[PDB]
């Protein structure tokens, strides 16, 4: 039970760090006018389809 | 018969390896056709 | 500058099609078939990626086709309802120039060659945004803003 609580929260904090990383990576492109984001990064950061 | 019965559709012989030779042909022609479709799909999304 | 050639669909207000370079081009969402029988009997290719259809121009009438360019500098452009503009990486018109039934019109530059084709738009009075197709270097592309509809 305590091994489940640490392991299920370790994948939890990995998802939390992945979220924390995505928001700091993507917001510079979001907070800029003119739809700027490149192709490769759009796939890596899973922002649906294209630069729209 | 003093032995037990055969698996008939299972436990085919050594030198049935024709099955693996043709499956490693046709199944890789499928894998390559899906690889070709995935790489053209990938660049067609670069074309948005 | 009225040095333009086009055709319509089913002989009615059903959108339009263009002679560009050496090929006919037409929208995919328009109903019916080309009015001119010497075009209409041809075999047409299509793509839902660009809402588009195309065929080779017959050699006896290839001389009648319009010219084109890939160029899209900021400024003002010519089309049958006037007032068309390119700015901020977008084509635009005032609202009164564009509506349903007017799809398939070519937009021309200041030297009289096609740059893009009108498919539809998203309305506002002073600057309606447009859904269009256009060529980049030597490959076709579709441009479409937020919330547009085809005409």
């Amino acid at each position: 039970s305590v091994a489940s609580f640490v392991l299920l929260s370790m994948v939890g904090v990995a998802v939390g760090m992945c979220m924390c990383a995505r928001r700091r990576c993507i917001t510079p492109y979001e907070l800029t006018p003119g739809a700027t984001v490149p192709f490769l990064l759009s796939l890596i950061c899973c922002i649906r389809t294209a630069k729209a | 018969a003093s032995h037990t019965t055969l698996g008939v559709q299972d436990i085919s012989v050594t030198a049935m390896s024709w099955v693996q030779k043709i499956t490693g042909g046709v199944g890789l022609v499928v894998a390559v056709a899906a690889l070709i479709l995935i790489v053209v799909l990938c660049v067609s999304f670069s074309r948005h | 500058n009225d040095c333009i050639f086009e055709v319509k669909h089913e002989g009615k207000v059903t959108g339009y099609a263009c002679l560009v370079g050496d090929k006919v081009m037409k929208p995919a969402h328009v109903k019916g078939t080309i009015d001119n029988a010497d075009l209409a009997k041809l075999a047409f290719k299509r793509s839902s990626k660009y809402d588009l259809e195309c065929a080779q121009i017959p050699v006896h009438m290839k001389s009648d086709a319009s010219k084109f360019t890939h160029e899209k500098p900021e400024g003002y452009y010519n089309w049958h309802h006037g007032a068309v503009q390119y700015s901020g990486g977008r084509f635009t018109i005032p609202t009164g120039a564009g509506k349903p039934g007017d799809s398939g019109r070519p937009i021309f530059d200041n030297k009289g060659r096609v740059v893009a084709i009108v498919l539809g738009g998203a309305n506002e009075g002073a600057r309606t945004a447009l859904s269009v197709v256009t060529w980049n270097k030597d490959i076709v592309t579709k441009i479409t803003p937020e919330g547009a509809e085809e005409w």
